[PDB]
DNA sequence: ATCAGAATCCCGGTGCCGAGGCCGCTCAATTGGTCGTAGACAGCTCTAGCACCGCTTAAACGCACGTACGCGCTGTCCCCCGCGTTTTAACCGCCAAGGGGATTACTCCCTAGTCTCCAGGCACGTGTCAGATATATACATCGAT
DNA sequence: ATCGATGTATATATCTGACACGTGCCTGGAGACTAGGGAGTAATCCCCTTGGCGGTTAAAACGCGGGGGACAGCGCGTACGTGCGTTTAAGCGGTGCTAGAGCTGTCTACGACCAATTGAGCGGCCTCGGCACCGGGATTCTGAT
């Protein structure tokens, strides 16, 4: 049966911070677990965000200002650094 | 490929999909995807960067839970954000107390 | 020779922080696993993985517990961990009324 | 059965620990904590074994138990 | 790559 | 006329124990509150109950933080809660590495 | 306006006190008034940052009681009595 | 019958929790019977706290309920109090309590 | 002026079954009602995931019932599944 | 063993406003009907979990010794408590003004929805190098002297 | 500080299974396109937040004096660590059997969607009695003599 992971979207973003290194199977489901962790708690607190401010929709600005309430100063502020340089650039191609 | 579009590794596609069947909200808007996807895959790029350098360390050149678990637990905020998650098979610091070493 | 009481002891908190390795033997852990899930359903069966899970959780509590127990035992100028320790770590976490 | 997680056991847990020096009644009193963690992580992974109708605990419905009670668990699916 | 990584990693103090 | 070392402490217990009005002073925490959130974004204002809604949540943290620190205190066989006993609590509730 | 300073201090000794007493403590030392009142800004920090930024996302010049009972709540400290 | 509130026999409006089921992005659909179970168990728990902070407000003398008599009717239940272990009642205060060794003699 | 809803006539009700000569103060009318929409939340909550977790695109009093077991105590669970279930046949019914 | 200053408990009277009630306006819930798909069901399949076995061995077990750690008692020191007096500003009430929270009305663009096309992603299948294993040495290190 | 040795750490010789890659089938993502509503935006009223003043006084602050708790010192008893020899069971390799998990097809019971209907439920106004507040007095008890 046909099942998805995060297992070859890490493998391309490990190969541009370490190109001679690897990954066993046991932690690429604890890197595959990392992912569907922050991608639930994320997308929870936008969802709480919408329901909040009485809208109906989860755009990146919901997205944003979750990342802010979840990740600590430091990596907030490099995610979302991350966050707006791509939806920049997603808009402009 | 909208990940292509954004200069993203993560899914763009599959991230919208998710959000859509995760009943989070009536509607998702465009741009929240790849928002999201890019911070995904930062903090995964932050841990592996972390973690690798973990494993040259160790003298190994595969990443195994030992070196996700020394990763995070050696930053600070890493671990704040993953304060009440158990990573399997990756032990714990050493950290001897110091009324316990002899003189 | 003979070594000193609490030189190997150091040793082995070396050793076993050092390692990765589950310290509780599986097949007394899955009997244990199996019994208390008799009491709240009868003819179940578990996953492999499922075992080992629970395996995972219950270490990792309970090496996490016998640090806050080692800092209350420090606390109270003594070296050796006691139930009183463990009853009060429990307590501050909120586990214990 | 309940005696199956033997003294040098729980020894090697505290070793882990940090602990240098262990009381005779922590042993006791430590298959009494690991029990009541084990009563109410495996009565909620029952709980979501019975909704799906299953009569095998997958390891799941353990990781979904793991993290409403507060200890979340990666590395075996989710 | 265009990762805009932390440069630091700071440990965090733990008690004693 | 003295009372003695401890009676009117213990007094003090059981009389605010008994009520349940805010103990810091208003004015004073609505101005800590207000230099705080000035140094995350200027020009902020504050709903008169957005304030009390933080010192109903800060003096209800505090008196069970102290309640955590009066255990640890008595662990060490002492009765003077002290700065030490504050950060053991902080540490094993998990508010600290 | 008015510049805002040293206000920590507000906190006085027995006001710290009763927050004690009513905790059930007896005899306190001279070093905890400066860790409690280290400990609240920290706990205030915390809670004032996510609720301005909700006050900031809802693009609102005032915090509202709701941006306050929002922020407890996801530091796992819900609060009664002021909606939600 | 016409509010499905009364085809239950529950006080607790099933309509409106109908409503906010369906508007609260829980799930694409909503069973009939999940506002009708939800607003029963609802009842359920308002009883038994508005049972225990009647009697604590009967045990101070007092006709009306304030926040104290309903600290006091969660802080004694045990039931209650895992229910709401993370949770703060403002103006409840805390329950007396002495620690022995604080005690004289 | 805003339309603004709340639990307030229906606690009322449930107080005066269980204490006819009994009132409640603003403030504990508005603990009550914060109880029950934080209560709301946590069921409905879990019931949400329960359905994702199967898969399953509706939540019906068998998600709600097993979202009881989970979050409410011994007693308080063994009992509000008895008041559902008791409510779900009636409705049924009727 | 007795007696007085303190605080707490308490008792009647008084005055203020919040709760409980009434009334009528409005919006959300009820009613009834159709469409469509999720879910319940049944038949087929095969994966995975369970059961039984004996060999080698690492692990649990038990006993024995003697240490050094836990704990009860004492005594020295000074810190923190209780209190009167002086100082400070919180609290209350009352007024001023404007900014921004909340309602409101109109145009659009952004996204759900549907359809056709195709490659990104996954199962599988297989070879190879990372690493698990290990013996002998190297060396960091503990206890006896 | 010195010396014998004891467990640990390094080296490199060789073996194996998991990793990383390759093949092709396919299903979810993407491109093309229509429709409507959520919300962006400009307009507007009034709620309530901010600011200021003084009269009042509970509370904060500072200093005094000493009682009792912090804690360092210390002696005694014993519980636990180290370790050698005895007992137990778990881990591994290998095989057999089927419960049950899972997946494919089929039909209806159920719930989203929509339009006309209407009273449940809310805001606004009103009134008194629960209870907050003031001041008198009876009781408890802790500390002094
Ligand atoms: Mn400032
Ligand atoms: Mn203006
Ligand atoms: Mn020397
Ligand atoms: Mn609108």
């Amino acid at each position: 049966t046909r099942k998805e992971s995060y297992a070859i979207y890490v493998y391309k973003v490990l190969k541009q911070v370490h190109p001679d290194t690897g990954i066993s199977s046991k932690a690429m489901s604890i890197m595959n677990s990392f992912v569907n962790d922050v991608f639930e708690r994320i997308a929870g607190e936008a969802s709480r965000l919408a329901h909040y401010n009485k809208r109906s929709t989860i755009t990146s600005r919901e997205i944003q200002t979750a990342v802010r309430l979840l990740l600590p100063g430091e990596l907030a502020k490099h995610a979302v650094s991350e966050g707006t340089k791509a939806v920049t650039k997603y808009t402009s191609a | 490929t909208r990940s292509s579009r954004a200069g993203l590794q993560f899914p763009v596609g599959r991230v919208h999909r998710l959000l859509r069947k995760g009943n989070y909200a009536e509607r998702v808007g465009a741009g929240a995807p790849v928002y999201l996807a890019a911070v995904l895959e930062y903090l995964t790029a932050e841990i592996l960067e972390l973690a690798g350098n973990a494993a040259r360390d160790n003298k190994k050149t595969r990443i195994i839970p030992r070196h996700l678990q020394l990763a995070v637990r050696n930053d600070e905020e890493l671990n704040k954000l993953l304060g009440r998650v158990t990573i399997a098979q990756g032990g714990v610091l050493p950290n001897i107390q110091s009324v316990l070493l002899p003189k | 020779h003979r070594y000193r009481p609490g030189t190997v002891a150091l040793r082995e908190i070396r050793r076993y922080q050092k390692s990765t390795e589950l310290l509780i033997r599986k097949l007394p852990f899955q009997r244990l696993v199996r019994e208390i899930a008799q009491d709240f359903k009868t003819d179940l069966r578990f996953q492999s993985s499922a075992v080992m899970a629970l395996q995972e959780a219950s270490e990792a509590y309970l090496v996490a517990l016998f640090e806050d127990t080692n800092l209350c035992a420090i606390h109270a100028k003594r070296v050796t961990i006691m139930p009183k320790d463990i009853q009060l770590a429990r307590r501050i976490r909120g586990e214990r009324a | 059965n309940i005696q199956g997680i033997t003294k040098p056991a729980i020894r090697r847990l505290a070793r882990r620990g940090g602990v240098k020096r262990i009381s005779g009644l922590i042993y006791e009193e430590t298959r009494g904590v690991l029990k009541v963690f084990l009563e109410n992580v495996i009565r909620d992974a029952v709980t979501y074994t019975e909704h799906a109708k299953r009569k095998t605990v997958t390891a799941m419905d353990v990781v979904y138990a793991l993290k409403r009670q507060g200890r979340t668990l990666y590395g075996f699916g989710g | 790559g265009g990762y805009n990584l932390r440069p630091r990693t700071y440990q965090p103090q733990r008690y004693g």
